[PDB]
């Protein structure tokens, strides 16, 4: 059988245009996908069954409920209990996740914390100038792709939304626009560019602000190199965004994960507000996994914040004292759940030093790096392939990921709120 | 004057938060009442006694009570918080938020103080021997204001954004100052002895005094004529002129 | 259709600009009915890699040129 | 099971009861004639009962409202309050998140509201924060004002599939009503402009904002649809708006209703009922907008009064928020939905003395207190907008105390008393007026009244808010502090024959329903529709048609209104 | 943007420019492009057949207006590969020691000297230069034999489109061509490199993929191919020409010379030339002209590896002599090269 | 040993067995350093040789690779757990480490990069 209208479950991206066939419950082909959606979809060997470590360190097959009650007692019993990850599964089974947190009075945290939180940090301090990708395609004869390396990391971005696509105002397509790069090394997305600014590393803040400064017309401010770039350069750019008639910033990690932070995009943010003075344009941060953007939606309309800390039973928000990496590094959980995110592969060395001296649960489809410090292993169902959930798209547009194949493993939500229950018991709620 | 001296009876790893940790909450209280004020460890609501023995010496007014922390409490957080008089003298390290919203009184930190330090201050006097983290005089997510009065001095070094969203009030450090002191400064006065480097990120208004080396100006400031501040020559700037600010950026020659 | 033949080396990431950018392709993308998984797109990606159907390919430069990963080849064998 | 409410004033407008002494029966959550001798009793002597309170036009759920409270993680830590043994945690004053949006509006006596503006394209959003609002019912009204397909259509002149689009639209986004938003201008801000009045071109689309309007008030009319179509017209926040305003209901005389209603509710007036040329001659021009409606009987109008303090703008209009957000120096959020309309958030703070606030201020009250037709403006605040929904008691009071609104406008600047005519203004409303405004007329403008909403007759839904205020001991004109306090803090609010919140704390949490119209037109009028919509989906949307509309798994409680062509 | 050939009409061949290279003809991977009377011409029937039936080819190739060299270079990886392709050279002397050659020559001979030692050492299977006919009309050929070089020797000031002999690259590969050198003004080899230097261009069917030797004359300018008609010369009676300060000198049969001045030549000068701005072409391997160096020499630029290696054997083995270039010498190249700059840039502001 | 600034993130193949990360595939997509020709001719080794990249936070062993597009002083480890043994651990006030420009050291080693297992196995007590 064929599934038409199927939902990729890798990038922000979140294509839904694929088509599946499913031959005796396996998938056999994945149209249109690209290569990070493809192999996702058609799978890799499985953690088979639950797990729990025991006293010789190794891990024994258990059953989901003997799991589940190990999951229960860890963290109802905890003081400072983290759960961390979220950005790989549904917003329904992220709800449940928010409803756990504050019944352990516990700190949930999505993979914003590494990723776009310091975006969401500038965004709390000017607001987001941005569109639904639909409005780039049909529009956008400009667009920038500031730190971030979309042929590697988004790969049908550019066909789908930023370049190549043909626009109702935009007749040819890739044509009709103008594309730049700025990063500190030429990436395979520099190189096609019509122009890539290779800039210092960790110089995008000065960079921005002296773009802005001659956007604004106060170029005598600006001296005559900006962090090794002369100002004649810039002075081009700026030219760029002030003579186009829709443009579009895309941006990504180098201006997150660089020297600034949050800085760095809420400059950004300004200068795109000051160039709705001369032109239409608009800005997008280029979210990571195919729902970090729904964990963020629903603690924020559950909360008021994108990610809290319900210790004291109200939502506490301050990334820098309750973010995964603050919590660890300052060594203060006493234990952690990590679902749909591999902390031990993603987290820096001193932050997983400490996390592997604390009881861990794992909520995963595959075995990985967190796999060796857990201490309690329990298989899911995959979202967008065995389950049916809600999922954001990078630019905010929610869709309903659909079920392709059957399977016997227990969904996240199943997981959840077998683990809600259990924890009510405990604390007499 | 009523003394209360508060001697860490245990080391958790658990962040404490004790905001009720005053001289106005202290003010009149029996040992025992003072033991059963209400700390937060963690989801684990308790009382401060689990954490400190308490000695107190007197009864008086908030301005007229003094507590002594005998030791680091490097896990203990926003102590002081809201204080509107008297003294906190802590014998070492303290955790993040010390002295936040505070309005008046003094806290002296020995040692080192966390991130938040001094946070939204109103008014009041906080001194830290030591080092400062992160939002050394600063605000909390989203707020166009953060510190609105007082004085804060560190002696020692302090890390990113110092004074961010300042608008009013004065912060002194002795040491360096980590990257972009003053960002959006609205009022403030900051003072770093040392060096820093991108201060006054979209400053509007207010005074930033660096004695030393700047490694790098954000490209949105015009440079003035040289001023003599009391016989020693600066290197006088006004800006940030993109946010259509005129504060005045003062940096050694 | 032509002495010569592109091809699709294992380079491909089956980004689809040349599924995009195909003139065969756009030309159907026009016509009162199109089904990306039945039309005869001369270029198109499963699994994640491109293929070419060389029956309507006219073996231009278009996908050449705008493949980001540089998989996209002319091969000719006299 | 079964509750009886006796020795209690009834103000019912719907059903004609003036402070009636009269019992409610309720059973199984429907009000009945008689309950048995068993029911739970409430005494309600020396109280007053309203039906529940019915709220029109809020900005509830959606992406705009989450936008806000993101972006606003300071209000957020304005209104936090801890979880309870019946409660989930609060946050918020201007944008409450999910749970306290429900919880505050039943503290407030409120049992339904509705969602002022759906995107199409993000309509699950807004149905997926409506599932988290406890205890209210719900609804929201969709937005067509610069969408493609209801321009195309509007330009080739067809009705039938204009109707067709609508009624599709309705279902694809679990919609109730038309909702209108600067028409033209969220397509002219595609490219950062603003259609300049009813007859300005729209780039692209060959029509003009007058044109939409009229075809979509003719298309809601050929569909049946319970209510009107919503309109936030054209100019808004820009001196001398008033006249475009005015224009734009006379246009809409010729426009005949398919049901016994108004042919168009105009949505927060307070922002369109603007006098002068620029900023330094502004006035108030209510006493224009109110001759008019005066002589008008097929308009309705909601005040958008505005309240002194806190508050978040959020609307389709995104070029005025752009405007406005340059204006105040504040943050700016922009949300473009591709082929459909724009968006706007921006934070915003109302102070006396500041001279164009105080005369926005007088607006909305001069607006309802000039037009004589009591059902004619329902009193809203635009909520975040004007302000917090929490602060309709002020605004009670101000319309029932001519000795209030006196206080009020001597802690504003001199230049108000010139601009405005509302000191002069001694008309107050009485209790039965004020059920009108915040309830009757509600559920009567929306056509719910017809569906067990805004009233206590014998088969409306068991939604009722008992006051402890007694109309014949307390003169609301004096005693203005004590009639904010009794609307503030209602003795009992009851949803479904269930007591929900009790002065002013939760009760109880049941789950509320969601309103949505499924309207039938013929299958020719479809096909002809679906092959220009197809197009579209085929050529410019970024998403699937297959994907793009909401499922029933996001409307777990409906409540489908049937409507369609005749 | 880019609109292909027609962008190539409207910006360049309608618009007089056009320098006659033949490049656009030899990129399209459709041959839609021919070379008629040194002038670009497209087969329209064709284009119009292959739109109706497959759609819209040209929209997002544009390879021929991105091989153009009068189109200005747009895109960050052409102009990031033109850069690296730059390359200065050592400046010197030299002249060839076979006599066959030196009789035909224009000085030293290294051109033909070269390509004879190319194609006797097996380096390369054949190569462009440019023949005449009895008119001294030029004809570019794809040579593989000493006779062609040696009826290819000697400069005309008229147009040769090096590129014409490469329009077929099936037939190439058919015939056994893996490896050609070309000779050709700094116009045609600034040409190759702008294919070259097109993303993928590794990955088209074309002969800029097979060329291994690229040699750039010295150029100040070109003329219309009405020069020889319209000026009134006994062609039949003409053994050479020459292009120096006092004008173009024709060499006649007699041991006469008819000069005609530089002032007469003005109105004959290509209007593509006018707007050109490279005397020694950095982008050749090696670049060879007459001043700088004594008459009867040869001055010669080595600038790339290759050409460095080529350079060493023709030496190793005897086949030319070399000397050292003078200051003076050394300054007039300059001169002339900074010349040239000055008047196109001149020219271009001009228009 | 030279200077360089460490750059960390996405690779095709680094995503396209993301869930596989037991595997070889992974392991060869994620133990590897990406540097500049000048870098790489200066190191005086071959593609494929063992480097050694040490900052003041960790230190790794991992194949190196050639990258035209990297100018002289920067190197690029892909995201994941060979690249986090080297990043800066402190979250600059906002809990984000320091991923990208990390200053460190690269030079030739005679010792073998760890595989997945054995790096965890060090972080465990
Ligand atoms: C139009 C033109 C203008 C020139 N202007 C100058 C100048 O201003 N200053 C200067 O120092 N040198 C100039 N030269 C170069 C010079 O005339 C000699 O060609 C050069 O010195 C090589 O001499 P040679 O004896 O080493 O090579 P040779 O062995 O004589 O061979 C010369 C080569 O040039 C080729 N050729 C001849 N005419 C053309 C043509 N029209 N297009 C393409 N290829 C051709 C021949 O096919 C042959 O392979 C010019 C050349 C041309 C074609
Ligand atoms: N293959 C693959 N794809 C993925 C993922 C994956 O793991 N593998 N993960 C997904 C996730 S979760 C996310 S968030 C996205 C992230 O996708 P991107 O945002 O592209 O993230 P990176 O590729 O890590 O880094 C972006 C670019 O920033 C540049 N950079 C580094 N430092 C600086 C600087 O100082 N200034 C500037 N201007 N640029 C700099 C880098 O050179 C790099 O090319 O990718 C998603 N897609
Ligand atoms: N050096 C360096 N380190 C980095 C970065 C960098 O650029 N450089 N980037 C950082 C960023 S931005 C991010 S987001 C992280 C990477 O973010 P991670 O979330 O760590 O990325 P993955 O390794 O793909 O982990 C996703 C996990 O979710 C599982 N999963 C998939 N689908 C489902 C599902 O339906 N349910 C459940 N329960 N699980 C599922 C997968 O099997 C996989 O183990 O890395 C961070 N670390
Ligand atoms: S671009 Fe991202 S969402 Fe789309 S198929 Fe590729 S991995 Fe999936
Ligand atoms: S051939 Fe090139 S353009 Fe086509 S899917 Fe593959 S990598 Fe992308
Ligand atoms: S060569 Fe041309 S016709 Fe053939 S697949 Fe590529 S773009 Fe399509
Ligand atoms: S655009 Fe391409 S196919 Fe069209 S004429 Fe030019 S080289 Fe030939
Ligand atoms: S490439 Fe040469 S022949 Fe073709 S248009 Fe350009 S100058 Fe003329
Ligand atoms: S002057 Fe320039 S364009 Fe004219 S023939 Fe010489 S190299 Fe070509
Ligand atoms: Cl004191
Ligand atoms: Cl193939
Ligand atoms: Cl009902
Ligand atoms: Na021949
Ligand atoms: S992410
Ligand atoms: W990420
Ligand atoms: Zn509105
Ligand atoms: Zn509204």
């Amino acid at each position: 059988v064929e599934i038409t209208d199927a939902i990729c479950s890798f990038c922000g991206s979140l294509c839904d245009d694929l088509t599946v066939k499913v031959e005796d419950n396996r998938i056999v082909d994945v149209r249109r996908a690209c290569r990070l959606g493809a192999k996702k979809i058609l799978g890799h060997e499985r953690i088979p069954a639950p797990m729990i470590r025991d006293g010789s360190g190794e891990l024994v097959e258990a059953s989901y409920d003997e799991a589940i009650d190990r999951a229960a007692e860890i963290l109802a019993g905890s003081k400072r209990p983290l759960l961390y990850g979220w950005a790989s599964t549904s917003c329904e089974a992220q709800s449940k996740g928010i409803l756990l947190a504050e019944i352990i009075g516990g700190v949930i945290d999505n993979t914003a914390s590494v990723c776009h939180g310091p975006s969401t940090l500038a965004v709390q301090e000017k607001g987001l100038p941005t569109a639904s990708l639909g409005q780039m395609k049909n529009r956008a004869d400009l667009v920038i792709f500031w730190g971030c390396n979309p042929v590697h990391a988004h790969p049908r971005h550019m066909s789908r939304y930023s370049v190549y696509k043909k626009g109702f105002f935009l007749d040819r397509g890739r044509q009709n626009r103008k594309f730049v790069t700025v990063d500190v090394r030429m990436t395979d997305t520099a190189a096609i560019s019509d122009e890539f600014i290779q800039i210092e590393q960790g110089s995008d803040y000065l960079i921005v602000s002296a773009i802005r400064a001659l956007v604004n017309g106060k170029g005598d401010v600006v001296p005559e190199t900006v962090a090794g770039v002369p100002k004649e350069e810039l002075a081009r750019v700026a030219e760029m965004m002030t003579s186009c008639r829709f443009g579009m910033i895309l941006y990504g990690m180098g201006l997150t994960q660089s020297r600034s932070k949050y800085k760095n995009i809420d400059i950004a943010l300004s200068l795109i507000n000051d160039l709705n003075t001369k032109t239409k344009f608009v800005i997008t941060p280029m979210r990571g996994h195919y729902n970090v953007t729904g964990f963020g939606q629903v603690c924020s309309w559950q909360t008021g914040f994108p990610t809290v800390d319900l210790a004291r039973g109200v939502p506490y928000y301050n990334p820098g004292e309750m973010s995964a990496n603050d919590l660890l590094m300052r060594d203060e959980v006493d234990s952690a759940m990590i679902i749909a995110g591999d902390a031990g592969a993603h987290f820096p060395a001193a932050s997983i030093r400490n996390l592997a001296k604390v009881p861990l649960v794992q909520i995963d489809p595959y075995p990985n790096a967190t796999t060796e410090l857990a201490n309690v292993v329990i298989p899911a169902a995959i979202v967008g392939i065995e389950c049916e959930g809600t999922a954001y798209r990078m630019d905010g547009v929610s869709l309903r990921m659909r079920k392709l194949v059957e399977s016997d493993y227990l969904s996240d939500e199943e997981i959840l709120d077998r683990i809600i229950e259990k924890v009510r018991v405990i604390k007499g709620e | 004057m009523q003394t209360v001296t508060l001697t860490p009876r245990k080391s958790s790893k658990i962040s404490v938060e004790a905001e009720t940790i005053t001289p106005d909450n202290f003010a009149g209280k029996t040992v025992e009442e003072i033991e059963k004020v209400t700390v937060w460890e963690g989801n684990n609501k308790t009382t401060l006694g689990e954490f400190f023995e308490v000695a107190l010496d007197g009864s008086d007014t908030p301005e007229n009570t003094k507590i002594v922390i005998e030791g680091s409490i490097p896990r203990v957080k926003r102590v002081g918080e809201g204080m509107s008089a008297g003294i906190i003298l802590i014998n070492g390290d303290v955790d993040m938020h010390v002295g936040a919203k505070m309005r008046g009184g003094r806290i002296t930190v020995k040692g080192n103080a966390d991130s938040w330090a001094g946070r939204e201050m109103k008014g009041g006097e906080l001194i830290i021997e030591g080092n400062a983290e992160y939002y050394l005089g600063a605000g909390y997510r989203g707020e166009s204001c953060g510190m609105r009065g007082g004085r804060i001095t560190v002696f020692g070094n302090a890390r990113d954004y110092v004074g961010e969203h300042m608008c009013g009030g004065e912060i002194i450090i002795k040491g360096n100052a980590g990257l972009m002191p003053g960002i959006s400064n609205n009022g403030g006065k900051i003072i770093i002895e040392g060096n820093t480097t991108m201060p006054g990120g979209e400053m509007k208004k207010g005074t930033i005094i660096i004695n030393g080396r700047v490694d790098e100006l954000v490209p949105v400031y015009q440079q003035e004529e040289d001023e003599e501040l009391d016989g020693v020559s600066y290197k006088k700037y006004t800006g940030d002129v993109v946010a259509g600010g005129k504060g005045t950026l003062y940096i050694k020659a | 259709m032509s002495f010569k033949k592109v091809k699709v080396s294992e380079e491909c990431v089956g980004c689809g600009v040349c599924e995009t950018v195909c003139p065969v392709n756009n030309l159907l993308e026009d016509g009162a009915e199109f089904d990306p998984d039945r039309a005869k797109l001369a270029i198109k990606v499963t699994n994640g890699e491109a293929a070419v159907d060389e029956e309507v390919c006219l073996t231009c430069g278009t996908c050449t040129f705008n493949c980001p990963s540089g998989a996209v080849y002319a091969e000719y064998e006299p | 099971s079964e509750l009886l409410i006796k020795n209690g004033k009834v103000f019912d407008p719907i059903n004609g009861v003036k402070g009636d002494l009269m019992d409610i029966a309720i059973k199984d959550g429907k009000i009945v004639e008689s309950v048995s001798s068993g029911a739970k009793v409430i005494d309600a002597s020396g109280m007053t009962v309203m039906a529940g309170g019915v709220d029109a036009h809020s900005h509830i759920a959606g992406g705009k409202v989450n936008v806000g409270r993101i972006m606003r993680p300071d209000d957020g830590r304005s209104g936090l309050k801890p979880r309870t043994k019946i409660t989930r945690p609060c946050s918020g004053y201007t944008v409450p998140n999910t749970f306290a949006m429900g919880y505050r509006y039943a503290e407030l006596g409120y049992t339904t509201a509705f969602e002022a503006a759906i995107p199409i394209l993000k309509a699950r959003h807004t149905h997926e924060e409506f599932e988290d609002i406890p205890i209210i019912d719900k609804g929201g009204l969709t937005l067509f004002g610069s969408n493609w397909q209801v321009m195309d259509a509007v330009r080739e002149g067809d009705l039938e599939k204009l109707a067709a689009y609508v009624a599709w639209g309705l279902r694809a986004s679990r919609g109730y009503g038309v909702k209108i938003v600067n028409p033209g201008g969220g397509e002219a801000w595609g490219f950062g402009k603003n259609v300049r009045g009813l007859d300005d071109p729209v780039p692209g689309f060959d029509v003009t904002p007058s044109e939409i309007i009229l075809a979509l008030a003719r298309a809601n009319e050929m569909l049946n649809l319970p209510h009107s179509i919503h309109l936030h017209c054209n100019r808004l926040g820009t001196p001398g708006n008033y006249e475009t305003t005015i224009e734009t209901m006379r246009r809409l005389e010729k426009i005949k209703p398919s049901r016994d209603r108004q042919v168009v509710h105009v949505t927060h007036v307070t922002f369109n009922a603007w006098g002068g040329t620029h900023f330094g001659n502004f006035e108030s021009k209510a006493d224009a907008v109110a001759e008019y409606l005066n002589k008008s009987d097929h308009v309705t109008i909601d005040m958008g009064q505005l309240i002194f303090g806190n508050a978040t703008t959020m609307t389709a209009d995104g070029p005025v928020q752009y405007a406005n957000a340059r204006l105040l120096g504040a943050k700016w959020g922009n949300g473009d939905v591709e082929l459909e309309d724009a968006s706007g958030v921006v934070p915003l703070f109302y102070m006396r003395k500041m001279y164009v606030h105080d005369i926005m201020w007088a607006i909305g009250l001069e607006l309802a207190l000039l037009t004589n037709d009591p059902w004619q403006v329902l009193l809203t605040t635009d909520h975040p907008n004007g302000g917090p929904f929490v602060n309709y008691p002020e605004v009670i009071a101000l319309l029932m105390s001519a000795k209030k609104r006196e206080e009020e406008i001597a802690k504003l600047s001199d230049k108000m008393q010139e601009r405005t005519c509302l000191s002069g203004i001694d008309r107050e409303f009485d209790w039965y007026d004020i059920a009108i405004k915040t309830r009757a007329a509600h559920a009567k403008i929306l056509g719910l009244h017809e569906y067990g909403k805004g009233h206590l007759g014998v088969g409306a839904d068991g939604d009722v808010t008992i006051y402890n205020i007694n109309t014949e001991s307390v003169d609301p004109s004096v005693e203005h502090a004590a009639v904010k306090k009794a609307f503030q803090l209602p003795a009992y609010t009851i949803k479904g024959g269930e007591i929900v919140a009790k002065e002013g704390e939760i009760t109880a949490t049941p789950t509320g329903r969601t309103f949505w119209v499924d309207a039938r037109v013929p299958e020719e009028y479809t096909t002809r529709m679906m092959k220009d919509l197809e197009w579209k989906f085929r050529k410019y949307y970024s998403v699937k048609m297959a994907n793009y509309m909401v499922q029933d798994e996001y409307v777990q409680h409906p409540v489908v209104l049937e409507a369609g062509v005749n | 943007m880019m609109n292909g050939y027609d962008q190539l009409v409207e910006e360049v061949i309608d618009a007089g420019i056009c320098v006659s290279c033949g490049n656009c003809a030899a990129v399209c991977p459709l041959q839609y492009i021919s070379m008629e009377e040194k002038k670009p011409v497209q087969d329209r029937e064709k284009r119009d057949e292959i739109e109706k039936r497959s759609g819209l080819a040209c929209n997002d190739c544009n390879l021929c207006a991105m091989s153009c060299p009068r189109i200005e270079p747009t895109y960050f990886w052409q102009k990031r590969e033109l850069k690296r392709m730059e390359h200065e050279g050592e400046v010197k002397a030299a002249r060839t020691t076979y006599k066959p050659i030196q009789d035909v020559c224009q000085d030293g001979g290294i051109v033909t000297t070269l390509f004879k030692y190319l194609l006797d050492s097996g380096r390369v299977d054949g190569v462009v230069v440019s023949q005449y006919n009895g008119d001294y009309n030029p004809v570019p050929v794809l040579a593989k034999r000493e006779d062609d070089l040696l009826r290819a020797a000697g400069t005309r000031y008229t147009v040769s489109p090096a590129y014409s002999p490469l329009t077929d690259i099936k037939q190439l590969k058919d015939d056994g061509y893996e490896r050609i050198a070309i000779v050709g003004t700094p116009c045609q080899i600034y040409a190759l490199r702008k294919t070259q230097a097109i993303y993928n261009s590794q990955r088209l069917l074309i002969p800029h993929n097979i060329i291994t030797f690229a040699i750039g004359l010295f150029c100040a300018e070109e003329f219309d191919d009405r020069i020889l008609q319209d000026l009134e010369v006994d062609i039949a009676d003409v053994t050479g020409f020459d292009v120096k300060k006092e004008g173009l000198i024709i060499s006649l049969k007699s041991g006469e010379k008819k000069i005609i001045p530089h002032e007469d030549l003005e109105e004959y000068v290509r209007e593509g030339c006018k707007i050109c701005s490279d005397f020694n072409s950095p982008y050749a391997d090696i670049s060879v002209g007459s001043v700088g160096s004594p008459p009867g020499w040869s001055t010669v630029i080595v600038r790339t590896e290759t050409g460095r290696e080529i350079y060493q054997k023709l030496l190793e083995k005897g086949l030319i002599e070399e000397t050292t270039v003078d200051e003076k010498g050394l300054k007039l190249i300059d001169k002339m090269a900074q010349k040239k700059i000055n008047n196109a840039q001149t020219k271009i502001k001009e228009r | 040993k030279r200077d360089v600034n460490i750059v960390t993130g996405r690779t095709i193949k680094q995503g396209a067995d993301i869930e596989n990360k037991l595997s070889r595939e992974y392991f060869e997509a994620c133990a590897r350093c990406e540097v500049g020709p000048e870098d790489l001719r200066a190191l005086g080794i071959s593609e494929g040789s063992n480097v050694r990249i040490s900052t003041d936070f960790g230190s790794v062993v991992v194949p190196v690779a050639l990258c035209e597009g990297n100018p002289t002083g920067i190197v690029f480890i892909p995201m994941g757990p060979w690249a986090n043994a080297v990043v800066n651990p402190d979250t600059h006030g906002c809990g984000m480490p320091g991923f990208k420009g990390v200053p460190g050291t690269i030079e030739p080693t005679d010792d073998t990069p760890l595989d997945l297992k054995s790096l965890m196995k060090l972080y465990k007590e």
